[PDB]
């Protein structure tokens, strides 16, 4: 129940694919809004075991997260 | 080749003309007032003042009867100039003559001096009739314009056959400096004809139709915002508040157009209004996209946590973050677009 | 090509069949005012002159009633000859019968000389339904205006429009030369409203409502510039003073549309006010060097010779010059910018 | 597919839903306009038919009540479909609920029958609180107007970049038709305005202040023609004479923009008037020479009878023929260069 | 390099002292009305109170009296720092120490507590005296707005002389959402306005120029809908009656051309309008064409059955579809030559 | 005393050339406005026997209707 | 002392080159306006002797009529 | 502390390359506005002694005189 999340990946871009790392999307998570700690990067950690590398595959891992 | 200092100088004098001309026309129009005021305030005890003062008048007409020849010699000597033919008799038309003739008889209303306090009917009409001199002022005021000045300014009117109307001169003069112009005809409206109808309707039982009344009915009727308090009496008074309604709406629509014009855009505010947008909606777009993704993980943790409140409430916050992201994302392809 | 001419006489025809029937009606409509003042002023001794006045209005109506029908004749000629029709009996419809009943019966109410000062109420309603006779006057405008009578603007005509609208001579009127139809309005409307209100409202104690109060109380009602001294006191006439600023508001409308387009430039006057403004830049641009140059010099000079701190005047001089004429330079540059 | 009907079907639906609403809600605003003149001229001897009709406001209220709820869970019903969610708890958000409480908290006022010929206040004031019930308007008007009753439309918007909007359809009527929505505006909102005002200063005994008075109070304050024969007296009198005027300025302004944009060209009337004009300006720039010729052969004539006397004055002809012929030829030049 | 960092301490540094001068600048107002009222109502015995609420007025101004050399002088280090200058001797012109000591002296007048309920001349003209502190709301408003704070925004402004001034600001609050802003200038200029008349005309005994009257006469005024019941008395409440029509004939303009630009198309609505008309042009071709057919046939078969009444009602139908097909295949051949 | 009879054809456009069958034609009054029975097929089949095979040749059978 | 005498005589132009005859310029001239007999006819060869030969040269035979 | 020299001095231009001799620089100061002398044209002379040779080559000498 989601579309354009090509471009959606694109707009917090950091590797250039869309693959940012997990260091990546906690601090952009963090910088915008609120911010959190240890507990904010163990859950960023569980959110992309999904992947198990860090490099973020939005395009294959957003589907079971927006279900 | 001499053609070229001839229209110089021959304007030059035709300039000097037409303002010596304007100049000797408002005298005329300051003793009358003057020997009107003084014939209702003064009485019959100043009688040899009186003459002196409208004596003066006629000296003054005498030298303004005049000025008027010379300049038109000064214009039928520029037609010869420019139509080169040498014959004095067939430069000269009927409608000219006739047009001299009515310039030279409007010119020469005064009252003479050919024999208590009112002004008899018959000189008060040969007074309020020497107000027609003011049709000198548009010549003088568009002649000094310095658009007839110079020769490359005639080249380019007559290849386009402007003729230089006043009607450009004004339409200039509206465009470069509107709003003081526009007060300087509202507060010399509201002098000259205040004394008018106050002459219209001088009475001599409690001075109730003088200046202390006229300038408080005019200026409420030039607005159309007419009290009813004080209302004219006479019918020479009503004609007189019947011309101050017909102006006092041109006028407004003046306004209007004027007004219409000045709220808008140049080329440079469009491009700093469009540059102001497009970085505010890439920082809402940045921060909608924050929300979503945070928005997003938190309403997992909260499912992870079986509460179902917080998860429904994250999942409203969710569909908003979503549409409200898409509502700017299309606004802002959509601006893009524009400016590209 | 018997047809091509047939046409066009026929129409030709058509343009004097409906130019008279205006002056057959403008003549009901002369001789009824001139019966309804009669009767007020001259009273119950003049009878026999009331009876003759009375039957020329119905002998004009009937010769009235005589010319719509041969118009309508010609109009369905008209129509036979163009769509090339046979028999008439299909030419007319049922809303052209209506049309020309109704026609008939609206162009057919006059008082009539059928069976003391004042008019009885179905005289005073018959004689005030007579003004309706003014539908024919935009049909002979539009005839006469040649807009319609010429064959190649028909052919030209019908690719776009088909049928000329009346509203298409009204705005080509409008906009080839106001002020002169706009004042014929307005003082064609103060003349024939003054007379209904002075008819509805008719005094004989100290006739309070004739022409000598209704001529006052129209235009300060037309301009919205109601005072309250005179005001009406009769139902027929607090609604005729309802419809007069209906057609002032209008008016006023039109007026501020036609002003706000007649103080626009063209192409011309924008490419000489742009050479003017561009002349100007270049020689202040000239003089603010100059400035520049000189005033450097002069401080230097008062800087070399030690002349004690009064040059501190000397550097904003300079620093306002520097900055004026990179000013200038800028609206040069955007100058030549927009007009290349 | 079944969504593709389930969203037509119930769109369908709800616009009767909402349709019976507004003729629902027009019953009461009947009622209570009939049983306050019954009170007002029938007294105190009419008291069982001012109950019955008095029961029947709340009946009529209670019936509007359940409908508002139906539209909306309706409404709901959609944005499940819309959204594809499952669970009604998440479809409704708060401030959906404060707006719906609002709804049924404004619809449901009426005067009660809780318990000679005035309305006591805390009454007076229930029953104008019923005109509130005109936000029903144009939601009705929207939803009929077919821009969401279509498929095809519907979708074409999204990808449009545009939401529909009240100003949209507006906007649509406006420009379609505006003479007749205007007075009808015009005419509705002096009735509507005039019983309420009637209300507030209705007296008694001296029989000044019902709408044979207020109809002639209105009008002349909506056009600020106000006179000042008859003038409000109660402080809830002079409130709703004042907010005549500001939506009478709004309409003044309305009419000006609207017969602005009315005034103007359609792109083939342009065409017309050129070509129209251009043929006359080449008849006389070829009517011309003809004069030119025979002015100078006559001239040749005349100086060969050597009289010399109508050489003169066909010599000015002749100038003036040349200076014409050659205005009308720039002209001419002119305007085949802006139509080229 | 620590000079944009400077730059941007000074600006906020000027934005807080531009702020903080606002609401010092406001108590004096404040603290006026107060005390005239209690001079008026309380009267005598109140000596003390009114000591006390006298002195705070010029402790407040000796405060505000200290936030504008602060001011001038951040203004002095902007200029210094932007140009680039040591040992200040150049910076400070004469005109700029004219402008200080016009603001200070401008600032510094107040009803002071040097040395029964009717306020003397020169308190009444002191205290009336302390609106013309209201020239710090525009620059307030300006710096507060952000526009001369990113400087990003500024520097890319730089390259043309933008010169940021009032009315650009005033324009984009105009634009981005009138309607807020023109009513609270309405509602906040009919109260500053109706106090000072009251303060001008206020009798002792039997009260008739107080709040109670002029809130009824200053919105009869604005609007150019004088009735003429209350009127003013004295010759400061005149000249005070005149600066009110001024400020609606304005206001009306504004509204007038705000509304002009508020009824126009965008740039997709053009394209919605197109294709939703489009669409019906098609369907009702359609329908046109089939009913052409079915007339046909008809009155061919009423043919053979040799009835010549619906026959002829059948040709007359077929000729108007004929036409009818005609003018909308017209219709749509300009809808397609437009559209492309 | 008709013209434009190819695009007035063309706009009930069935075998592509305006040659409408038959049942074409009926359909096609019958759909739109007004509806009829077996009176109006054999009407229309009288009309068409001018053609005398079903696909009516509007361009050279269309000047003795519009007669 | 005139100038554009070739679109002048082009407007009423015969021989295609402004050479109009004498009979050519006398109905251009009698049609427009005024109209005259045997005197005008007269008149008009009269014009015409200078050129000698009915097509009246304009571009020469006009500096003399014009000056 | 200055820009646009070349545009400033080419303004007054009498070389073609802005390398105006003394003469030319004092006429053109004397013709627009103030007006001197042989005071002038010893001041001249002196500005022109940072070249040395007349022709005032500004894009070098002009740092040192808006210093
Ligand atoms: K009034
Ligand atoms: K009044
Ligand atoms: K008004
Ligand atoms: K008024």
């Amino acid at each position: 129940s989601e579309e354009e999340i090509r471009e959606a990946f694109r707009v917090f871009d950091k590797d250039g694919n869309g693959y940012i790392s997990a260091a990546e999307l906690r601090h952009v998570m963090t910088n915008l809004g609120e911010k959190l700690t240890d507990e904010e990067v163990d859950e960023m950690i569980r959110e992309a075991d999904i992947d198990g590398d860090g490099q973020v595959n939005y395009e294959e891992f957003v589907q079971m997260m927006t279900a | 080749l001499g053609a070229l200092r001839r229209r110089k100088r021959l304007l030059e004098q035709e300039k000097s003309l037409a303002g010596w001309a304007l100049v000797l026309a408002g005298t005329g129009i300051g003793l009358m007032v003057l020997h009107a005021e003084m014939l209702w305030f003064g009485g019959c005890s100043w009688a040899l003042y009186l003459f002196l003062v409208k004596c003066t008048i006629s000296i003054s007409t005498f030298l303004l009867l005049c000025l008027i020849v010379a300049f038109h010699a000064k214009e039928v000597q520029l037609f010869m100039t420019d139509n080169g033919l040498r014959d004095w008799r067939v430069a000269l038309t009927g409608r000219q003559a006739a047009q001299i003739v009515l310039e030279l008889v409007v010119c020469g209303l005064h009252p003479a001096p050919v024999r208590p306090g009112f002004l008899g009917q018959g000189e008060a009409l040969l007074s309020l009739a020497m107000l027609l001199r003011l049709y000198l002022v548009p010549r003088a005021v568009l002649l000094r314009s310095g658009v007839l000045l110079n020769a490359s300014y005639r080249s380019i009117g007559a290849l386009n056959q402007v003729r230089f109307r006043h009607w450009f001169v004004a339409k200039l003069y509206m465009n470069t400096h509107p709003g003081r112009l526009l007060l300087g005809l509202t507060l010399g409206l509201w002098l000259t004809t205040a004394w008018v109808l106050s002459v219209a309707e001088r009475q001599a039982v409690n001075a109730t139709g003088h200046l202390s009344d006229t300038l408080w009915l005019i200026p409420i009727t030039f607005l159309t915002i007419g009290y009813g308090d004080v209302v004219p009496g006479t019918m020479w008074g009503k004609i007189v508040c019947l011309c101050t309604g017909v102006m006092g709406v041109c006028c407004t629509a003046l306004l209007v157009a004027v007004v219409a014009r000045k709220l808008e855009f140049n080329k440079a505010e469009k491009h700093v209004h469009n540059f102001m947008m497009d970085i505010q909606y890439t920082k809402e777009m940045k921060e909608s996209a924050a929300r979503v993704l945070q928005e997003a993980w938190m309403f997992y943790k909260h499912t992870r946590r079986k509460e179902s409140h917080a998860a429904r409430r994250h999942q409203r916050k969710l569909l908003a973050a979503i549409n409200a992201f898409r509502q700017v994302k299309l606004k802002h392809r959509k601006l893009r677009e524009q400016v590209n």
